[PDB]
């Protein structure tokens, strides 16, 4: 356990499972939808995955 | 980003209630007197942008904007420890100083002249925000300055930014006291009109209940204007709470009222605050439940909104949304939900699936909370119509009199007539009538001009 | 050292289509180095990107 | 070798900042007043020889020329610690001493009247030089020395030097105050006129402006002429310290000015300086990150030039060069490009590519530095037209008003008619207009 804890986060692994990808961190999820909004509403096709992937870590 | 808001705050009342929430603001931040956020405030875990400005890399600065027609305000609010905390661009102070003279109209014309610098200086304040939302209004609706500048100020707001939000946070005059200012009908009146026409939301804050509040439960036998605005900024440290504590919903203003306003006209907040304690009782943090706050709650002596008895419309709840701060569990909320609705504690929308929202919400971290369990109402009361009918029974009572109107004639804008008080009668006709309409299915059709 | 307008027309001529050659190699290189980036997940190219049409006046040619 | 740079101080103003920029050059290279390097500069990691030149083996002597049509201001400088670090075979002294009158014709017939001492004197430190790329001009625009002299000398720089790079540091006349030298438009068009003919790089020096950052910025409620040039010296070490801390880039003159001047008409230079603080405010060193030492630079509060409000022209920036100097990290600089394009904290040119150069650049090893980072700005601004667009509403101003020509048509260059004057005033004109057009798609056929 404290070999996780200190390695792998195990319990901060959970609370940023928590945060992130629970959407626990609303106000950023609510700037990150936001931003996406042009990009989502735009057809799948027309998404490049590097400007998506700069979209995210410029939300973040 | 954070949807920053910008505080107005006009008139004498008005001010001071600006003025001490953009300090409580500032000490749930941990922000000093100057600013700067203080040393032990490292959880930056708070969105200080929706309500401050970084002035530099350590100080943050309200985004607060104080108005007033007379400077006495103003240069009260500069006059505070917190004088520092603002950005001093985000200050305007009329250069004439002289105030509307508890005239709405003039206070009106004042705005009206004053348009040019005040929306230089509302532009000043916007430009240290990073991504403003709109801005709030604080003021008296019975004098001039926070009733005639701030329905001149929303005006000019909505010319030059019709697609923003304008929320006010409008003092109504006390009903229950004969105000020696006859004429404080006829500018509540016409400030009114103003906030039916170029506002979205104004909420009403009656002076008469502030003053009966402080007299039952706060022991004060004539309550001052200082301790109006002290509630006022704890008021607005609860609303504002939910941006300082952030968390996975509510996180901004539009998503919490989007359920609760469902047409324009139905404009007319109630507020609630929970649980309702004296300032001697912060010691013992009480394990309260969902339960029991839903049942304090429900108490007319716990909510913050000075609804009249309309014995003519039955008058019901359409929605009701509960902002909870401090440990709530979700399984207790559940169960609250089912008890008071087996309970039959809540009434509902009759043309339309309603229940009562829940909401629960972090304290500040840098704020020691002297109390386990805090709670904001919101609910949308018919009965708040009879509030508008008040008010407007009392413009009727001094128009009917002409009483204090010359004053008023004085000011270009009730000039001519005193067609902002008949304005704000036949608004606040329309709001009881869409009140009474929405307790009965036939709300589907309220606010149809068929129906209307 | 300078028909010689002629001589200075057509010189100016050859340089904007060797310009106008060289701006749309560039533009190739760009989605060459776009895909590279998608492979290999390199900020620093996309950052390069960025930097280089500030103005847009890339941005119409890797749209193309 | 070095590009050796001979750096020429005219009339009062431009021998005041020349002046100051010396003694500022020296300190931060630990150079003595004398020419001598000090004992603790022992970091012999400065280009001395492009500012500086060795007399011997271990004492450095500026390149600095200081020229004054009155001997006033030239005995003044002679009357300081610095008189030694300036060579004095470089030195051409107009004979006569009176000055120009702050008239930029006297200014002229002045160089015109010492034309074979000043190429003597140009001859003089070219053969001390052993890669001059060229000369380096500093005075006042709105006096008749700094002014005239100045256009003279760069005329003939020009014509006599025809393959060597001519940069200015021109200080403007004040365009936000109503100037006392009712011929200070005058001086403004002749220099601007040669600027347009004769002239390769104007940097233009602002006393508004100066006066300007001094009271919002320096909190100096009255700058003096000593401020202003303590400022300009400021300005003059931060543009020199790629010479005094040699690095990886940006090592020679026209790799610095490459980028900022696209064609040779864009050739009016903006500078800026970051981080701006008041003298008070010393005290805390503030670690600014990249992002936040741009957001200050890009706050006009820290921005050394006072442009006007123009309403009705969106003015944008046509290029930007940020000199940073100090302690950089590189994570920084990138989230602080990245955050700049988001943010479009900087308008471009919508005709081409535009963008902010960034250099990482050390401090002066001699001088101890405050700040843990430094950044310079270099930038072509349209909103720099407002300031131009000033000074050319106050030459119009005069010239409709045929205020003081009688006191230019004294002067030769002045005395049959002013057409020089009006056809300067339309040649600004027609930069503003194109600093201005450079903000729009339309750029690309502007001035065709």
């Amino acid at each position: 356990l404290d070999v996780l804890n200190k390695k792998y986060s195990l319990l901060d692994h959970m609370q940023a499972m928590r945060r992130y990808l629970l959407l626990g961190q609303g106000d950023f999820i609510r700037h990150l939808m936001d931003l996406l909004k042009p990009e989502l509403v735009r057809p799948a096709t027309t998404l490049y995955q590097h400007n998506l992937t700069g979209i995210l870590e410029t939300a973040v | 980003m954070p949807r920053e808001i910008i505080t107005l705050q006009l008139g004498q009342c008005g001010n001071q209630i600006g003025f001490e929430f953009w300090k409580q603001l500032c000490a749930e931040h941990g922000i000093s007197p100057e600013g700067i956020v203080e040393e032990f405030a490292t959880e930056g875990t708070d969105r200080k942008d929706v309500f401050f400005y970084q002035a530099d890399d350590e100080h943050y600065i309200p985004r607060a904007v104080l108005l007033d027609l007379e400077p006495r305000v103003i240069h009260s609010i500069l006059n505070s420890p917190y004088a520092k905390l603002y950005n001093p661009e985000n200050i305007y102070l009329s250069e004439h100083g002289g105030g509307a003279g508890n005239n709405w109209a003039s206070g009106f014309s004042q705005g009206e002249k004053i348009h040019e610098d005040i929306f230089d200086i509302i532009d000043r304040e916007a430009d240290g925000s990073d991504s403003l939302e709109g801005f709030v209004l604080c003021h008296s609706i019975a004098g001039g300055t926070g009733s005639g500048l701030g329905s001149y100020l929303l005006e000019r707001l909505n010319d030059r930014y019709p697609k923003k939000l304008v929320q006010t946070y409008s003092v109504f005059p006390n009903q229950d006291e004969m105000s020696d200012v006859v004429v404080q009908p006829y500018n509540s009146l016409l400030t009114l009109k103003r906030l039916t026409q170029n506002a979205d939301c104004v909420v009403v804050l009656d002076n008469t209940a502030l003053n009966r509040i402080a007299t039952d439960r706060l022991h004060i036998q004539n309550p001052s204007f200082s301790q109006i605005n002290q509630l006022v900024s704890t008021i607005m440290s609860a609303s504002t709470t939910t941006l300082r504590y952030p968390g996975y919903m509510n996180n901004d203003l539009i998503g919490l009222i989007a359920s609760l306003i469902p047409t324009p006209r139905l404009h007319f907040l109630m507020t609630g605050y929970t649980p309702l304690t004296t300032d001697q009782s912060v010691a013992s943090v009480r394990k309260t439940t969902v339960l029991d706050v839903m049942r304090r709650l429900l108490q007319p002596k716990n909510v913050m909104v000075s609804t009249g008895r309309d014995r003519q419309t039955n008058h019901c709840y359409i929605a009701i949304l509960n902002i909870i701060q401090g440990e709530v569990d979700p399984t207790q909320v559940h169960k609250s939900l089912q008890r008071i609705r087996e309970r039959k504690l809540a009434n509902f929308i009759p043309w339309g699936p309603a229940s009562i929202q829940v909401a629960l919400s972090r304290k500040s971290p840098y704020l020691p909370s002297a109390h386990r369990v805090s709670g904001l109402m919101m609910a949308n009361h018919t009965s708040i119509s009879s509030l508008f009918e008040r008010t407007c029974r009392q413009y009727d009572k001094l128009r009917k009199r002409e009483a204090f109107l010359e004053q008023f004639r004085k000011e270009d804008m009730f000039k001519d007539n005193f067609d902002e008080m008949d304005t704000s009668r036949e608004i606040v006709q329309q709001l009881i009538d869409e009140y009474h309409a929405a307790t009965r299915p036939d709300y589907i059709s309220w606010g149809t001009q068929e129906q209307e | 050292l300078d028909d010689t307008v002629q001589l200075v027309s057509g010189f100016e001529a050859t340089i904007n289509k060797f310009d106008k050659n060289f701006s749309a190699h560039l533009l190739d290189l760009l989605a060459r180095l776009s895909i590279y980036s998608t492979s290999d997940c390199e900020h620093g190219m996309a950052s390069v990107i960025s930097r280089l049409d500030f103005n847009g006046f890339y941005t119409e040619r890797l749209e193309r």
